């Protein structure tokens, strides 16, 4: 007796018995949706489709449970949408290049026969999120953890040849899949959050070094349109030490995630030699597409996270970007009748978006085991002013601040990376992980920051002064602060030898520029820096990081060699 | 009832969101649904009364074929001159959402001629790329000689947003000149027209853009002008319903908005719709909230320059504040070289230029007078071209080449 | 009824306004009373229907004990781990404005053994002072280091407020180790929590602090961060209501509501309650309406510096942006002259730090080279400091006295 009573925009109220978080069938064409407040016999619905066409009388079916996601095998190496539905599929099942209204698909494969090795046998004890078997997914350890629900004693157990739906264990009278669903708004259980203990490893140098995060961490990267984040963030779901990749799509361009389609199953992770596609899970909610479903996929990515975490594995997540997210807040906010806070957004923006960066962490899982998800959360501030909601409540949220800088953009200095502004709030950290295997790196660290930072002060009394008006114990920053911009800092995503930099590569890089920067200084007075210059080097370090593995070792000596001193 | 153009409020049984009704001589677009009641634009100005009212049983739709090629229409996509093109399969303007799986990345270059474009920033195929001007400078004349050069096998649409009769007619009388208009389609919305008929403007021609581009096998070429109108037609509709405004009125939805519209677009197996939407850029601010969303959304933008315009310099455009995101992808490694090459040492030029101001020039480092020296060639003979002139990729190479030879500066020869 | 978490609007005979009501599982909190309406802020998540209210008679109150010290709970005074305290006496957890004919002013210097603060800018006990913090400056590590001297004798109340799990931990596993979490009790409201949660934290801490130090006869030490994360949570309520908004949407009793916070500390003849508000400086501008508003309650504040931390200095305290009001009551002859010798010194090295951008260093006045000495080794020697590192106000002196030394400057010996 469901009625529709009136249709703005992304947002439906309806008469009739509803529940607070309860999943509706919106109009004759059943378009997913949620309801999100109650006010007497009304319910208030974000729908997750177009609402476009709609009519009042229309009739808007109830069903059992919340919004949740199939989590099992079938997810790596593949792209869904901000309800976790197959793209793949959508795309055979209708011959068409578009994207339907109401499309109904289940999200795992129905039909993919997985080979079921189990862990555990026939009367054996099983708490939840407990391993009962294992499941290769094209090269990858997919380990079938039991829900947090399931606790008994095992009846019956199987092993070989299965699909999604078939039962391949039987618990205290109740058959276990190979998979099960769960709310994308809850939280998955874990036993301990445990201390950060090992530093999170990127393929670029300047987010290794100098802003680096822990595993488990959360980072934010805001900049301007053009700055940088979306690569960035493209970057990092390249190269990371992580078992697990989960790049969401959150309100950007189409071509961005057709682009990874196209070059990740080219490329092979450095860390194992596998393809890059079968470690890598794709959310893609365009900006064209839904607004409601681009938080929806931010949850169900986190859902996913946490799920491959509960395995006892790695796992990062990157949003790009959370600012469209927030739109979509703000739109329903609208609709709602709501009161706007700071700059329309809604009051509970900051507690909104808790709800996403506190999922992160490393933690102690339910078997005991351990696992972290990393959380890389991009920000698309308007004008480029950091000033705005999003970003500041974000940095009250995560651990550190890859700022994105217009200037740097400008000068094509990529990464962007602002290295005055941005910041870590996790070297205490990690800086244990790196005293132990590259002991003199803390110092070179702190040496390329001052020297940055003592270029950075040089500026304003250069263009007030002259640039060659300076003494040569001054010079000595400019001169070294562009050997550690444009030979350290700027990382070319689109070179095959410097898109990624391996910690070898990073260090060695900071030992050849340390080792250059103290032959200098004791070569002041002697020799002017003007003559210094002229005999090279400065230049050749600073293209070491475009030449190959073996190339750079070599060159790496030959510049060892080329530095005699005495002249 | 109520009436007060081009809006009005009227009871209906059960209202649909974007329903076409119909009154005596004019149509009208339901844009609100309450209950029983029902907010409406007309189609245009309307004197009458409000009486009688025929309900379509659908959304505003166009049906589409190969007759709009060589046709002028409005906003609604009603010919102008004449006379109604083949009514078959009617298509919702709003259109589908692409799947980004069924999507092909660009990666062809659609080579414009203009030095300024084709090296450092060139527009590829499938590619949407934006135009950002400041009130006054040529951004139409640089749009039209782009669409010459790039639309020789191509369709091209233009879709005429809110332009005064001079800018249209420029348009026009320019794919008459170069015979391309009976290969092209015009969609035109008045200055005074309807806010439904600005807005549609564009729906309309991106609708038969992807009939023309993935349903038949074309390439296809959309212009669109002037965004910046697009947003104030949508402002006005957006303040006429309850709608709590952003900042300056606009709607807080305006990015989604112009994203359903910019990410029309793309590259397919069968064709590709290159798109270049153009704005002007309130009181010359790039962070304004057009310019900033559009640049959140198309994949680069050419930036034209208030003080090359000073310097008599068509094409004003600026090599550094302009971008194309896809470049890489159709770009040599002969063409990255000469690309990099350009905008790292006209970057150089322009720090160098700073100084001058400082310490004077001829009294500075003698290879900052050389990058001084290579910013200025670089306006005036590399950038400054002619609305007629048209250069190949190897003779922006050459002129690169001779630039960095009078500036004493490393060339291949 | 009606429900939209974590906000409920139902039906009352009479309602009171803070009123308690209950639930099946969670309680609630009236914020609103018009004539039988009411509007209620929910505890925590609730799914279940708004059928059954049970009215309790009073708003909220906490039983007040000792047995809160040694023990973690959340916003509302709840345990977290365990188990219930002894449930005698509740008090209203917003208290009474102390009477300033009762109040004894603040005249003992609390040592922080930190160089940065003793010498020019004393805490005092009974005295409320302020941290100021640019986003990602080690604010949390320099309230720590403080509650490590301050408080060996003291009882330490932690109110956090919002914080991530990575902030409120490091406080907890910093006072088991230092073996003064059993001397101290802790409230946490997570950043997911409801809005009347968060506001609550820094009430139920004080109210406790209040009846220790004043019912009791202790020194009490109360830290709370983040007060920027209050003034959100408060901003919420505050937009949950009819209530028109001040600037961001901040509430136009911003500053009274801080103040009934704030000033919930002080001496007297019986006990002290020293009171440390944190806060982030949102974009790090200090003239926010949430700095701003705390610095014209606090009696002082610590301003973490922006450009230090990027020279590797910790503490980054900004000696001539901090302050502290009363910390002439505590300072002798002695030490009043070496924190005006230190701050005019030091300011003078900052102003021959700015000329030393037009003439170059070594080009200037021969004492203006000697504050340019002094000020960089007060940043390096004097400021810099270890986590770990604790000095006798004679110590820091003869830092003092070293640096001048060196600087070439006037030094007593
Ligand atoms: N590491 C890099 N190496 C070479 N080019 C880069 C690198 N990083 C960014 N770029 C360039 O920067 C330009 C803009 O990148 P992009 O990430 O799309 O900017 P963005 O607007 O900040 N992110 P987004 O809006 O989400 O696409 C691209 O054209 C790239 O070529
Ligand atoms: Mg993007």
């Amino acid at each position: 007796m469901n009625r529709i009573i009136s249709i703005n925009g992304p947002l439906v109220i309806a008469k009739g018995k509803f529940s607070i978080f309860e999943v509706v069938r919106v109009g004759e064409e059943k378009l997913i949706g949620e309801v999100i407040g109650i006010e007497n016999d009304k319910a208030y619905i974000q729908v997750y489709e177009d609402t476009n066409g709609l009519k009042v009388g229309e009739p808007v079916f109830n069903t059992g449970k919340p919004l949740t996601i199939e989590l099992g095998p079938g997810l790596l190496a593949n792209i869904f949408d901000g309800l976790g539905r197959p793209l793949k599929d959508i795309y055979e099942k209708t011959q068409s290049i578009y994207i339907p209204k109401g499309i109904d698909l289940p999200t795992l494969d129905r039909k993919k026969v997985w080979e079921f090795i189990p862990k555990k046998k026939k009367g054996d004890t099983i708490k939840g999120g407990d391993i009962i078997g294992t499941v290769n997914e094209n090269g990858f350890e997919h380990r079938i953890i039991v829900p947090p629900n399931v606790e008994g004693k095992i009846e019956e157990i199987y092993e070989g040849n299965f699909t999604i739906e078939e039962t391949i264990a039987i618990v205290n009278g109740k058959p276990i899949k190979l998979y099960h669903e769960w709310p994308i708004r809850k939280p998955r259980p874990y036993k301990e959050k445990l201390d950060y203990n090992y530093p999170f490893i990127t393929g670029t140098r300047v987010l290794d070094i100098m802003f680096p995060i822990a595993k488990g961490g959360s980072a934010a990267v805001p900049g301007p349109f053009g700055s940088g984040k979306t690569v960035l963030n493209q970057q990092i779901a390249k190269w990371a030490d992580s078992d697990i990749v989960i790049y969401i799509g959150c309100g950007e361009r189409g071509n961005e995630m057709t682009e990874v389609l196209e070059e990740f199953p080219k490329l092979k992770d450095p860390k194992t030699g596998k393809p890059l596609m079968y470690r890598t899970i794709l959310i893609a909610n365009t900006s064209n597409m839904p607004i409601a479903a681009r938080e929806a996929s931010i949850y169900l990515g986190a859902t996913i996270g946490e799920y491959f975490r509960d395995q006892g594995y790695s796992v990062v997540v990157n949003a790009d970007s959370t600012s469209r997210w927030a739109e979509a807040l703000r739109e329903i906010s609208s609709r709602l009748g709501e009161i706007p806070s700071e700059e329309g957004y809604p009051a509970y923006l900051l507690r909104k978006l808790a709800e996403f960066y506190e999922r992160s962490g490393r933690v102690r899982t339910l078997n005991d085991l351990e696992g972290s998800l990393t959380i890389i959360g991009a920000v698309s501030p308007p004008g480029g002013d950091f000033s705005e909601p999003v970003t500041q409540n974000t940095l009250r949220l995560v651990g550190a601040l890859w700022a994105l800088d217009s200037k740097l953009a400008y000068k094509r200095h990529y990464p962007a990376i602002n290295y005055l502004i941005s910041y870590t709030k996790q070297w205490e950290f990690v800086k244990k992980y790196f005293e132990e295997l590259y002991e003199d790196v803390i110092e070179i660290r702190e040496e390329f920051f001052a020297i940055l930072k003592r270029e950075s002060e040089l500026m304003d009394i250069v263009s007030i002064v002259g640039p060659d008006a300076l003494s040569d114990n001054e010079k000595i920053y400019l001169h070294m602060g562009r050997i550690i911009r444009e030979g350290f800092l700027q990382q070319d995503a689109f070179d095959e030898n410097d898109s990624y930099s391996p910690l070898e590569k990073t260090i060695e890089l900071m030992r050849i520029i340390h080792k250059y920067y103290v032959t200098v200084k004791q070569l002041l007075g002697k020799i002017p820096l003007e003559e210094i210059e002229q005999k090279g080097i400065h230049e050749k370090i600073i293209k070491l990081r475009y030449k190959s593995l073996k190339e750079f070792r070599e060159e790496i000596k030959a510049i060892e060699q080329e530095i005699l001193s005495l002249l | 009832p109520s009436i007060k153009p081009p809006l009005i409020a009227v009871e209906l049984e059960n209202p649909m969101l974007g329903e076409v009704i119909d009154l005596e001589e004019t149509k009208a677009i339901v844009i609100a649904a309450y209950e029983n009641k029902a907010l409406a634009l007309l189609f245009d100005y309307y004197t009458g009364e409000i009486k009688q009212i025929n309900r379509q049983g659908n959304t505003y739709k166009i049906a589409v074929s190969e007759d709009y090629i060589g046709g002028i229409f409005n906003g609604f996509g009603e010919p102008i001159k004449g006379p109604k093109p083949y009514p078959e399969d009617y298509r919702d303007i709003n259109g589908l959402a692409i799947n980004p799986y069924a999507r092909k990345v660009p990666n062809e270059i659609l080579y414009t001629g203009i030095s300024s474009i084709d090296v450092a920033h060139p527009l590829l195929k499938g590619q949407k790329i934006a135009i950002f001007s400041p009130p006054g400078l040529p951004m139409e004349r640089l749009a039209l000689q782009i669409a010459r050069n790039v639309a020789k096998d191509k369709t091209i649409i233009f879709a005429a947003i809110g332009v005064p009769s001079d800018i249209y007619k420029m348009f026009i009388d320019e794919f008459i000149n170069t015979k391309a208009i009976m290969n092209s389609a015009i969609f035109i919305s008045k200055a005074d027209s309807s806010p439904i008929e600005k807005i549609y403007t564009p729906r309309v021609a991106l609708t038969l853009a992807e009939y023309l581009a993935f349903e038949k096998n074309r390439d296809v070429l959309v212009l669109m002008l002037d965004m910046t109108n697009y947003a104030d037609a949508l402002r006005e509709i957006s303040t006429l319903r309850k709608e709590i405004p952003s900042r300056r009125g606009y709607p807080a939805y305006l990015y989604t908005d112009l994203a359903s519209i910019y990410e029309r677009s793309g590259l397919t197996s069968k064709g590709s719709i290159t798109l270049i939407p153009m704005l002007t850029m309130p009181g010359n601010d790039i962070t304004h909230v057009v310019p900033d969303l559009t640049g959140y959304i198309t994949e680069g933008q050419y930036v034209l320059s208030q003080d090359l315009h000073s310097k008599n310099i068509y094409p004003p455009i600026d090599l550094l504040k302009s971008l194309s995101r896809l470049a890489k992808n159709g770009m040599s490694k002969k063409h990255k070289k000469y690309a990099d090459i350009l905008i790292k040492s006209y970057a150089k030029g322009l720090e160098a230029r700073d100084i001058a101001t400082i310490v004077g020039e001829d009294s500075l480092s003698k290879e900052d007078k050389a990058y001084l020296k290579f910013a200025e060639l670089v306006e005036k003979e590399f950038i400054k071209q002619d609305y007629y002139e048209y250069r190949s990729i190897e003779k922006s190479f050459e002129i690169i080449d001779s630039i960095l030879s009078q500036s004493g500066l490393p060339y291949s020869p």
